[PDB]
DNA sequence: TCCCTAGTCTCCAGGCACG
DNA sequence: CGTGCCTGGAGACTAGGGAGTAATCCCCTTGGCGGTTAAAACGCGGGGGACAGCGCGTACGTGCGTTTAAGCGGTGCTAGAGCTGTCTACGACCAATTGAGCGGCCTCGGCACCGGGATTCTCGA
DNA sequence: TCGAGAATCCCGGTGCCGAGGCCGCTCAATTGGTCGTAGACAGCTCTAGCACCGCTTAAACGCACGTACGCGCTGTCCCCCGCGTTTTAACCGCCAAGGGGATTA
């Protein structure tokens, strides 16, 4: 039985265990640490992917484009705090037009 | 050589989230970079805590603390809920 | 508690601004300053309590504050 | 008295050399085989041969297994390997080495029939090697080698009386046979600080007299080809032999001839004697060695005896230069 | 005296000094108030309180220096809350 | 004759440059500048094409952030045109 | 095979204008181009010095993209996707 | 001793043990601790020399944190080295804007 | 003692300025500075080693990380002193 | 594959750090 | 001023790193040449943003009388920080072992693109 | 406020390439053992965080009060935006020179 199935997860558990052991991060590595890390990765990936899918539905494109992911990341505030110092290649910027720059007459 | 990435896990998760949504390979690489970034960040935070706690093992308590530290806002509160319950499954065989 | 945010006096804020080299400060500054001070202090105290709870200790240590400040990117010297 | 162990180690060394592409194993196996053949005693245990230098754990285990069972399981399995046998057979032809034979076996070419059928896939050197594969593998008798050396010397003297041609190697050392001819040539006008066509004139003279039959590569310093002594209009033609002629400076010709005279053990002993005498001896010249190991200006070289006296060693004839 | 002369004198006196200029008792009260939002009945070492106070002083000093720089950039002599918001946006805090 | 307003083609394409995600930097000049800058660090060093594209993208990101900061700065001084002094103030406020 | 110089002018005024419009500036003076070139040169030089150092510490002769990613993290930029 | 063998001042063996117990790599070079100690000593030497210059500027024979902070702000390379580090009770470098002046 | 380098700090201070004193707060600040620089250099070296896929911490990566960290003239002088120190340690 | 030098334990001790 | 450990040097044991470069020929790589066409440079209104000065007023420093909370000197008093001694789960490690994952090779529609035609802003009057 | 016109959108149709989809082949997660030990846990001791109280004193708090500087008004001017025009370079393709690699000595 797979350990990720033993936890019910989708991201690989033993892969994370091997990475953590090879990561020279600590002298010893507990069992539930890979479970917690995989769960956090799954939650973050799901949150990003759902927003991306909503954006793509709003963008009427069946595939996910890097601009769609960037727009999703700019849409959420907690993700933006999480990824404020992260740049998305070919992701562009969210539409932000200055109110003073707006033309009025 | 054989290159490792979370592409298959990402695809499975995406199907689990949006059953009818596609994704680009470049987008897959971006997602992989995000996953790697979160992995490295959490690992470094846990290692720093363990050195601060002067412990020689990396515990699930250190993972909960690391998630509480790095993750912001409501994403922090829900994820731990997803963690310990998942941890419960690891303790439920 | 007892409007402790109001504990930062207007003359105290002026003293800090003079240490900050500010030549003239508006009256609305004294409240938004308190707000930002709370924001920084809250974002620091959250991490501090997190560290102390992970330490499973009932007292907040200064080294925990230093570690949190490094986690907040503000390296501080004077505590070890 | 270790002929069988040396023979089984030679073919194992070929596997590391041409197939495994590991000179770091081939050279070690070859040194171990040379030491085993150099020991005039019967090898009974691998530990007994392990006393000799250059023999380690793998070699001792292989020798014990060969003595106990009469063969090696790895050697038996690699000899029966069709890919390994094809690669070894392909590497036997000149111009084909590890990568060449590996690519040929990868492309289905495994025998000389495929080599002849893929002449378009063989370069000029490869084509010459395929054409003279059998001829190159034969030994050259001392009479035939002396005749060809005399013919080459006559051609050189006709090309230039100031040209100096010396047949170094096993023939110079007095061996009854050699696999090829190695001529070291000099010219007084060709020095270390001094014509690019001097070798070209000699090559043209040798090819005009129908001595050199084919040319593999020709430069301003060395030329390599195949030459064969002519038959006297009634006997079978002599087999093709590889002839290489290298042009050396006048101040470097004596050192080059001394180095190419051999033998390897004699060259190593002379170099060790020079190093212990504070000198360094090379194919080009001999130089003093400083107190810090920094080499000074190379000493002038005009004869082998001068080099021998430079390292404070008695001059030895090439027949006595076995070791 | 001349308006500003006292201000500049106090400016130089604060820049020469190195004290905290913050009431330690109110700072402790504020720290405890914020800590009540995170974990009830917690203890704090005194040196930790002084370090947190000093860090707060540093953050406030940097923010105020940035605000004054912005005011000079905005051709204004009095520091206004708009300057504080401009700095916080430029500094990336929020 | 039909000339758009003096601040209307300006307002145009801003949405078009925000909706798009192209490089906007000529790749040959970017590679030439990259090679020029790297030669002063080391002669005869290779840069991968992927490396050049990534470096161009990173420079575009840094310039975009700086320009957005400068726009906000000009709005802070109730101005419209972006000034080099505003860029200097933005760089100082960033700390660079 | 011939080294070249004076490529800072390669960043054309149209390119700067396009980049700024992507940033969203309504009006730009002409002096912005020179200072923008200066800031771009400074940032690129800061990144490229660390990139060349990372390359040479790996004893390679080609500027690798993973090296660029490591440098961007060193400068606290951390572009994703590439590498 | 090892610090005597290198001629440095910081305890090189202490640095070796700190690297060993830092869990930074599987193997740690022996001259790596020497190099790390050398760099630390270099940096400390420059910091202390600037500190002494600043102290004699203030005519005080004790190294004070205010002088340390003033030196750290006063050196361009040092300021860029430790820009995001705060010094307790060090104050700030006196800097009055010209526009503030009358 | 809590594994401090204060004695080395005082020795180096007397080496540079033998006629001046130091505050205890100043000594602690210097100790924290030394610890921070050590940690920064160590993390840079570890990240370089993993990025270079090496399984050992060597002086080459130490010099590489130091050159990464220190500014120009400071990096030149520091690396020079480290090279001289390594030369003296290896030779003697 | 063999080697040789450098990275580990370990193992006391003349001697540095400490209160 | 003893004194209390302690890394420094010396075995004892064990892992990466290099043990061969010259001579000649060939393929991949890279740098230059050329049309061309989008694109950058140039050039010229002009008008709209930048900017300088005037009026003012109100809000912020400024000096001063007052007070009240913050230090600041006591006083005690205990929650818990820290250190100690077991033992025990428990992570690490080893050796099969199989299957999730990976590499290679289709494929068929998602989606860019083009082109026309309908849509709707948009300057001008 | 319409209106010509020009930028935009939508729709149909087209062709092309990559997301996935499959399938054969492995080495990395699983099973199931051991074995030294990290820390878990109980337990004990001192200490510093409270916890409080009386005194002092100065930071602060509230208040007249001037004035200056923020701001809003104005004109005024010139710089850069828009539109057209003229090189031009980059760029894609299309070529040939050398750097690295091959065997072999």
């Amino acid at each position: 039985k797979t350990r990720s199935s033993r936890a019910g997860l989708q991201f690989p558990v033993g892969r994370v265990h091997r990475l953590l052991r090879k990561g020279n991060y600590a002298e010893r590595v507990g069992a539930g640490a890979p479970v917690y890390l995989a769960a956090v990765l799954e939650y973050l990936t799901a949150e990003i992917l759902e927003l991306a899918g909503n954006a793509a539905r709003d963008n009427k494109k069946t595939r996910i484009i890097p601009r769609h992911l960037q727009l999703a990341i700019r849409n959420d505030e907690e993700l933006n705090k999480l990824l404020g110092k992260v740049t998305i290649a070919q992701g562009g910027v969210l539409p932000n037009i200055q109110a003073v720059l707006l033309p009025k007459k | 050589s054989r290159k490792e990435s979370y592409s298959v896990y990402v695809y499975k998760v995406l199907k689990q989230v949006h059953p009818d949504t596609g994704i680009s390979s470049k987008a897959m690489g971006i997602m992989n970079s995000f996953v790697n970034d979160i992995f490295e960040r959490i690992a470094g935070e846990a290692s720093r805590l363990a050195h601060y706690n002067k412990r020689s093992t990396i515990t699930s308590r250190e993972i909960q603390t690391a998630v509480r530290l790095l993750l912001p806002g409501e994403l922090a509160k829900h994820a731990v809920s997803e963690g310990t319950k998942a941890v419960t499954k690891y303790t439920s065989s | 508690l007892r409007d402790n945010i109001q504990g930062i006096t207007k003359p105290a804020i002026r003293r800090l601004a003079r240490r900050g080299g500010v030549k003239r400060i508006s009256g609305l500054i004294y409240e938004e300053t308190r707000g930002v001070l709370k924001v920084f202090l809250e974002n620091v105290i959250r991490d501090a309590v997190t560290y102390t709870e992970h330490a499973k200790r009932k007292t907040v240590t200064a080294m925990d504050v230093v570690y949190a400040l490094k986690r907040q990117g503000r390296t501080l010297y004077g505590f070890g | 008295l270790n002929g069988g162990i040396t023979d089984m180690l030679t073919e194992l060394a070929n596997f590391e050399k041409n197939v495994s592409q590991a000179i770091h194993k081939y050279n070690a196996y070859r040194k171990a085989a040379s030491v085993i053949a150099k020991y005039p005693h019967k090898i009974k245990s691998g530990a007994e041969a392990k006393k000799l230098p250059g023999v380690g754990t793998k070699i001792a285990e292989k020798i014990d297994e060969f003595l106990a069972t009469g063969k090696l399981r790895k050697l038996e399995k690699i000899r029966q390997d069709d890919t390994s046998s094809s690669i070894n057979f392909l590497t036997r032809v000149s111009g084909i080495g590890p990568s060449a034979a590996r690519k040929f076996v990868d492309e289905g070419i495994k025998t000389l029939e495929d080599l002849r059928k893929n002449e378009d896939k063989l370069n000029h050197h490869q084509r010459i090697g395929l054409k003279y594969f059998g001829d190159f593998e034969k030994r050259i008798p001392r009479e035939e080698m002396l005749q060809m050396q005399d013919i080459v010397l006559n051609e050189v003297k006709k090309v230039d009386s100031e040209y100096i041609a010396t047949v170094c190697g096993s023939f110079r050392r007095g061996a009854e046979s050699s696999g090829d001819m190695d001529v070291l040539l000099t010219h007084p006008s060709f020095t270390s600080e001094s014509q690019p066509k001097l070798l070209h004139q000699v090559v043209e003279q040798l090819q005009k007299v129908h001595f050199i039959t084919d040319t593999l590569s020709k430069g301003e310093t060395k030329f390599m080809g195949v030459c064969q002594l002519p038959s006297k209009n009634d006997e079978k033609e002599y087999p093709h032999r590889r002839i290489d002629i290298r042009l050396i400076p006048k101040d470097q010709y004596y050192c080059g001839v001394l180095y190419f005279t051999g033998s390897d053990i004699f060259n190593k002993n002379m170099r060790a004697h020079a190093l212990e005498k504070g000198f360094t001896i090379n194919e080009y010249t001999i130089r003093p060695l400083g107190v810090t190991g920094v080499a000074g200006e190379p000493l002038p070289v005009d004869s082998e005896k001068d080099i021998f006296d430079y390292i404070q060693w008695k001059y030895r004839e090439p027949k006595d230069r076995s070791e | 005296y001349r308006p500003g002369t006292v201000a500049l004198r106090e400016i130089r006196r604060y820049q020469k000094s190195t004290e905290l200029l913050i009431r330690k008792l109110p700072f402790q009260r504020l720290v405890r108030e914020i800590a009540q939002d995170f974990k009830t009945d917690l203890r704090f070492q005194s040196s930790a309180v002084m370090a947190l106070q000093e860090a707060s002083e540093a953050y406030l000093v940097g923010l105020f220096e940035d605000t004054n720089l912005a005011a000079i950039h905005a051709k204004r002599v009095t520091i206004m809350p708009k300057d504080i918001q401009l700095a916080r946006r430029i500094r990336g805090e929020r």
